[PDB]
């Protein structure tokens, strides 16, 4: 959170 | 944040990202988020887009007339565009407000309708789908 995939 | 979702709706920003990565993009947009949506099949979002004849074909069609692919697929993390960014954020007040602390797949569609202006919301409303109407759909199917 909130870059890419769960991040 | 992610902590707050559900499960499916984990799975679904994970099926983003992969269904952007073999459509050779190198961004998860608003569309990749619809076709997760779909892909994961169980939620309340699968069922809701389901019951309005949005398919996976149908928004396959559209994103590719709209968007096209790439020549070379990425590897690695495929990074959220700024629409998609929103539509994440949303989904937390969307589920809030429906009374829940998780966030599941129909906070996540949701919080794309409310977003409203990506190539998601592009692609609903040329397959025939209204976000007004999505969202109707949505609150109809969970009054069930
Ligand atoms: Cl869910």
């Amino acid at each position: 959170w909130l870059y890419a995939l769960l991040l | 944040a992610f902590e707050r979702f559900t499960d499916r709706a984990r799975r679904v920003v994970v099926l983003a990202q992969e269904e952007a990565r073999m459509l050779n993009h190198n961004y998860i947009g608003t569309e990749h988020i619809l076709l997760g949506l779909i892909h994961e099949g169980e939620g309340v979002a699968a069922k809701s887009l389901e019951s309005l004849g949005i398919s996976l074909e149908g928004v396959r069609s559209q994103v590719e007339e709209i968007i096209g692919q790439g020549q070379q697929a990425p590897s690695g993390h495929i990074p959220f565009t700024p629409r998609a960014k929103k539509v994440l954020e949303l989904s937390l007040r969307e589920a809030l407000q429906l009374g829940h602390n998780y966030i599941g797949t129909e906070h996540i569609l949701l919080g794309l309708i409310r977003e409203g202006e990506g190539v998601a919301a592009q692609v609903l409303v040329k397959l025939g789908a209204e976000l007004t109407r999505v969202r109707q759909q949505v609150i109809q199917l969970l009054s069930g």
